[PDB]
């Protein structure tokens, strides 16, 4: 029945201490934290207590939208010999790292998803032509569906894809996921393979990457402008905001020292040294 | 199908309870806003995982 | 009607 | 029944015919539907039908084909196959509109040294496959409508090329259920198989099905019943072996609106 | 009038959305339903229906008729396979475009139990007993009958009930597989053999076929919903 | 009372057996599927089933807005020798693959339709002039109305046909349509003939083709662009997205499994061949 | 006229039934969305289209 | 339709909003949860555990496994410190990379009271009792035994029960301090001394370790989430 | 202020009658939109404008 | 204000379309019906009216 | 309220 | 009012 923001126990007025009763005593050797409050140690006055833990909630906590990645397409003249710019992003929340950090303070989580997309677009030559107002196709590829390989080929008819058709200089796109995973919860590391490696079969057979699980495992966003060619190039970048919501967590973490290398846990040399020089005896 | 619940009101105008509302628009729970009524839990699992109960002004190990 | 909390 | 009854032996009785089979795996009623005349509620034509009872929803026995190693498959529509049997054939050619469920009854017999199994599949509307790569949708009437003598199945497409004089009919791949879908599923359509070790016939019945309650017989087929062997005829060591599969089938609650003078067809 | 403020998602198209929309033909006089046998609600429904497998997709018998049907003969016995199946219903060639395999290539995740229907056709006169595996993943996939026995199986011998089923229970670490090839999702192996040997008298073909049939239990579910890589349009 | 989003049953612990019940035995022959759940074949432990049918209904499948058509109209300079274009389509499923094969696994189909228009325009020529905002004119032409000869002539005025006007730039535009056809269900498929060729007749006078019933079913829809000829130049494009809403399905058949040849079940030579090679005895 | 109903929560907030809120807006049932309330059906028509009921532990040939 | 009017906010997108939106996957069979132990509710939860100090933090010892040692040894007695070190839980570098220190650098303002836990490392055979101490802020930070023992202190002394536990009691002007250096919310001064000195026999090592822990008491809030400078992306 | 109808509802989802809402905003009936709850009547002023009453089954003229 | 969401088909005119709008006379005294003979109800009522056939449509 | 039909 | 379900 605590609420996130009831406000925390209020200071007891305590007084002098002869006693057996040893609080400030303990062993850590246990591996257990010393349950210790001021009156335990020092003589307190009565303080009726106020604040609240309200805002270090989970939810709180992750109730913002994230940066994950930043999606660059174009629309070109006809004229030019450089195909049309579709983007292509295999989705996670790893290509950046303030968000990843902040999931990996956990080693499993379970939420719904909000992604917000901001699209921006700009000139690109010092001409001085015009296009008119571009629409942008948005389009989910679950594991398995055709990826397209073209700007305009038939997989973008997205009879069972789904798919988000966004005019540029409106409102940005805003849909929810639920939780989509294939577990019970998301896990942040794998302490894994994906592969067994057997004996009777090929060393090249059994090989599979450290703490990766499904080769595709969320599937990619396909993005495209629709608009048909323009004489004037017009370059467009779509940014793609996550938030977690409706989110839950399990078993904490240190978090991350060190400069993130990669998808897994690996570090750089050069990077491991996080600390600054201070002195034992001085403030 | 309309939900009212409490504001903790923080700085009070020079103007009893305030309330505010939500109606769900979407059949989908993950269409749904956060309600941001949300629990603690006692730090125990974490912070005193013993097997033994400890008693803070009792000897740790005896 | 009105869920109230 | 401790009394003797079995799912393998069974009589039908429809009009003044009989069929009896002591070879039987059960029988397939369509979709769970038995055929029934059209209810008022869902009547359109207003006229008073004429239903024919035991002239029409009898038993009919069309031509009898020969099963060989070299057999792809074959292929009836429904109402044509029936189009020239007695009263019920009269009376679907004197009315623009008809409506009639089947009794269907596929006959083959062998012997306890013969192998084979014949797959018998009944499809709503069994729009097949034409000849052409250079028009499409323009096999014949004539050629769509064989009548009783029905149509094959062939393991090969091979098309039309003679564009001054197109022979405008249809080219039905056997793996494809001649339109384009693989033959492995077709049993989601209503079905049976006569296994030569286990039965000597199928029997399906089949309710009127259209997306209409009543319509013009001659213009529209319902019902195809396709006949496939999905393991082929072997018998002892004969190189050559054949034997007949003969099909009785009989309409079923038949009722026929908008009574005129009789068409006649150009069915050549 | 009414004080309003547009969110984020504002004139958007989501071509998932669920929304009114104004009708373009008002008081329209629509027809009614009739009652249409055969109706279905859910693509479940005909997963459960047996299909036929193309077992043998070797490059001369590959879409022919041929495919579907695998050759059994009375040889002596061996411990070697009839057939060898990986368990993947969506991405392995065999079970891909079965009626199964197909409803699975609409959707990104599969889950629950799996029957394997097996139909002797050969003569009355043949006999015979086959056993029929499956082995989760995780180990050698098996070669030989010593092998398949140690793994979830049937021993089917062949009499007036010509067909025989084997249960593929659900057995998986994840709730959900996926619809694609992937080593972290893979669901084992299918594979037949003679437990004794096919036996005719004289006089009988001494060769015949076996067909097999696949469907779903009812504790199957598939979901996420995309598109199939089972058709296309160039241009 | 069983809903889409249910549960599906609960596995029951089952233990050895040595019985006279064969469930395991069976014959397809009689034309049914053989009920069997693992406990009837293998021992079994109790499981609660929290698994659902939910997204496998028949309106989830459906509930996706697919794309059937392309529209290409234009507003070109007054001085130009060629017309103002117009587009003229035929209202139909059949142009596009995709949600044509996902309604054909059923013969038959009742449904309300929803209509989605994404609208996108571009500049032609590597001009430098520059237009106004366009407005668009999406008329419906049910058969037997007159259909339009000229970008402006009298049948765009729409006193009884249904016309949309959409404004460029604007959110896509949307309509739905009820279930519009004179049979009590949608045919997927007809094995027939519009006509009866006579005997008694000419050969040429009693022929039609082979599985279409009405020569004009659904009519046609006429798009324009109702701004007045600017001297630069406009293209633009309206994509229509159709969804099936309320749906019900009758008489399952198999998927489409060799390209698509017209609005027929026709075949094309060289398209034949779907499958794969694979070994018998190769996992 | 509000229609009011159940939604099926699936991932749950730290945070009893959450509904959401329907009204139709137009005259034509054409243009009113999707319930999504479904049902669901046996598969017998398909599965089982035999004339005599099949018992599962008995012969399916007798 | 309805008349209504656009407020200003309208169209824009907040980060910290809170909204309904259309769901992309509707009718999704949702995987249910499953009891994992170790869930946390509150990131507090996670500053109230004991978590080791670099305390060390000189040019040779930081960032390798020494900076958490801080050594002690038999000498005779001085009142000299151990170690000296300013209560800003979130910008010291000996404190700011802790579990509380961490938290606290997502966060502008933090309350409460804070524990630190001090275990000796030594020899059985070995004694002692140490002085540790807590000044508040606003004089002489104290260099000498002397001034320390005016203010918050403990005496330490060794023996079976390992570790001790000095409490910092929430003493502030401000509801809330900065998880910055700031002289208007700074926290004051925690220093360790020798009480006697650290007394061993012969045989018996003369210099030893002892390791420190700091966590939060059950009154300590954190408020106005921020991003840290903990971790960066430079391209 | 509310007012609520039946729709009458033609194509079924596999999903009891359905209703609609409407409120009026202005003061004006011209503002408002059209109900569309119209009434039939019988054609006999076109139809049958005679004097006497005719009985289909008997002679018109006698 | 109150948060708001804008749905395709937003801004576009429908012709076939049913919405109430402002009044642009306000307060305006309208003048009463009177019972006018010959009102119509249904288009299909005229229907049931018989009409001349134009049989012979000869060139002449 | 509610004038209901 | 309120049809609930
Ligand atoms: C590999 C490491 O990262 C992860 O473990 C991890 C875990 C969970 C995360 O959530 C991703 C889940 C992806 C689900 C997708 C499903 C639907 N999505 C949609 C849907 C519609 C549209 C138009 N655009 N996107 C986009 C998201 C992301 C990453
Ligand atoms: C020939 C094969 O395809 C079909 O059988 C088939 C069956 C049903 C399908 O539905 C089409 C029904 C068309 C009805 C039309 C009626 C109203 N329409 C409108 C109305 C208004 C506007 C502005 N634009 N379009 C557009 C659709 C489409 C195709
Ligand atoms: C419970 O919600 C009953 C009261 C409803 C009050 C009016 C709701 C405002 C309009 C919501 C429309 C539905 C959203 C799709
Ligand atoms: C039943 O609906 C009675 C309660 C109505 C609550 C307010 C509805 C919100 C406004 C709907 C306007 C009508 C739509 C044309
Ligand atoms: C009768 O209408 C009483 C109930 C009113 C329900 C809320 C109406 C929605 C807002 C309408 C505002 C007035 C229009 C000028």
């Amino acid at each position: 029945a605590a609420t996130s923001r009831d406000a925390l126990p209020n200071t007891e007025a305590s007084g002098p201490t002869h006693s057996k009763e040893i609080p400030a005593l303990t062993a850590v050797e246990t591996g257990a934290t010393n349950p210790l409050v001021p009156s335990d140690t020092v003589q307190t006055r009565h303080v009726v207590q106020h604040r609240s833990r309200s805002e270090s909630s989970i939810e709180s906590f992750f109730a913002r939208g994230a940066c994950v990645t930043i999606m660059t397409v174009d629309n070109p003249a006809s004229t030019t010999n450089k195909d049309k710019l579709f983007a292509v992003w295999k989705i996670t929340y790893k290509d950046t790292v303030q968000l990843r950090r902040k999931l990996e303070f956990f080693t499993y989580s379970r939420f719904d998803m909000e992604l917000t997309f901001v699209v921006t677009a700009n000139f690109t030559e010092t001409n001085n032509g015009h296009a008119l107002n571009q629409v942008y196709q948005i389009m989910y590829v679950p594991p398995g569906a055709p990826v397209p390989e073209k700007w305009d080929d038939y997989t973008w008819q997205t009879s069972s894809n789904p798919s988000i058709f966004y005019t540029y200089g409106t409102a940005p796109a805003r849909i929810s996921v639920p939780y989509v995973g294939i577990s019970n919860a998301y896990s942040h590391f794998y302490d894994g393979f994906s592969k067994v490696p057997l004996k009777d079969q090929s060393a090249a057979l059994g090989d599979s990457l450290y703490g990766a699980a499904s080769l595709n495992d969320f599937g990619i966003l396909a993005v495209r402008v629709v608009n048909d060619h323009n004489p004037t190039k017009v370059t467009s970048k779509i940014r793609v905001y996550l938030k977690p919501k409706h989110i839950r967590v399990w078993c904490p973490r240190p978090p991350r020292a060190v400069a993130y290398y990669g998808p897994g846990v690996d570090y750089k040399d050069g990077t491991l040294t996080p600390l600054s020089t201070k002195d034992l005896t001085t403030y | 199908g309309a939900q009212v619940s409490s504001q903790k009101v923080g700085a009070h105008e020079n103007s009893s309870t305030i309330n505010y509302t939500t109606i769900n628009y979407y059949r989908d729970s993950a269409s749904n806003a956060a309600s941001k009524q949300d629990f603690s839990q006692d730090p125990s699992k974490f912070t005193e995982p013993i097997k033994d109960v400890l008693i803070k002004t009792a000897p740790m190990l005896n | 009607g009105s869920s109230s909390t | 029944e401790a009394c003797g009854y079995s799912d393998r032996v069974l009589q039908l009785t429809l009009g003044n015919s009989t069929i009896t089979t002591q070879e039987a795996a059960n029988s397939v009623v369509a979709y769970g539907r038995w055929p029934e005349y059209l209810r008022d509620s869902e009547a359109n034509p207003v006229d008073q039908p004429t239903e024919p009872d035991v002239a029409a929803c009898r038993f009919y026995t069309l031509d009898t084909v020969s099963w060989t190693k070299e057999s792809r498959g074959w292929w009836w529509k429904l109402p044509d196959a029936l189009r020239d049997m007695g009263l019920f054939g009269q009376n679907m050619y004197y009315h623009y509109l008809g409506r009639s469920g089947y009794t269907v009854h596929v006959q083959c017999n062998a012997s306890k040294f013969h192998q084979g199994a014949l797959g018998v599949f009944a499809v709503p509307e069994m729009c097949l496959a034409g000849d052409s790569n250079t028009t499409t949708m323009h096999t014949s009437y004539q050629n769509a409508n064989p009548g009783e003598k029905g149509g094959t199945f062939t393991g090969t497409f091979t098309p039309d090329n003679n564009q001054t004089s197109p022979a405008r009919r249809f080219c039905p791949v056997d793996y494809l259920l001649g339109n384009g879908t693989l033959l492995g599923n077709a049993f989601v359509f209503p079905h049976q198989i006569i296994n030569l070790r286990t039965n000597n016939c199928a029997t399906l019945v089949l309710p009127y099905v259209n997306s209409l309650s009543i319509d013009s017989m001659v213009k529209h087929n319902n019902w195809g019943i396709a006949i496939l062997p999905l393991a082929p005829l072997n018998f002892a060591s004969e190189s050559s072996p054949e034997i007949p599969i003969t099909l009785t089938i009989a309409p079923m609650c038949c009722e026929f609106n908008g009574l005129r003078n009789i068409t006649l067809p150009r069915l050549q | 009038g009414l004080p309003v403020m547009n969110t984020p998602g504002s004139n958007q198209y989501l071509t998932a959305d669920n929304f009114q929309s104004p009708c373009a033909l008002p008081e329209f006089d629509v027809t009614p339903p009739i009652d249409i046998p055969g109706e279905v609600k859910n693509m479940m429904e005909l997963a459960e229906i047996d299909t036929m497998i193309p077992f043998d997709l070797s490059a001369t018998k590959k879409n022919t008729m041929e495919m579907y049907r695998v050759r059994l003969s009375d040889k002596p016995h061996t411990d070697d396979p009839i057939l060898c199946l990986s368990l993947s219903p969506a991405s392995d060639p065999r079970l891909s475009h079965t009626m199964l395999g197909e409803i699975l290539n609409y959707y990104t995740h599969w889950a629950g139990s799996l029957k394997f229907t097996f139909l002797f056709c050969g003569s009355m006169m043949a006999t015979g007993k086959l056993l029929v595996s499956y082995a989760p993943p995780g180990a050698d996939p098996p070669k030989k009958r010593k092998e398949a026995m140690l793994g979830t199986h049937v021993i089917w011998d062949i009499g007036l009930q010509s067909s025989c089923t084997m249960v593929v229970p659900w057995i998986s670490n994840t709730t959900y597989r996926q619809t694609i090839d992937d080593s972290f999702t893979e669901g084992g192996y299918i594979s037949v053999f003679y437990q004794t040997r096919i036996v005719v008298p004289l006089s009988t073909p001494r060769e015949m076929d076996i067909l097999g049939f696949v469907s779903a239990c009812n504790d199957f579910s598939v979901r996420l919903l995309r598109d199939t890589t089972h058709i296309e349009q160039k241009a």
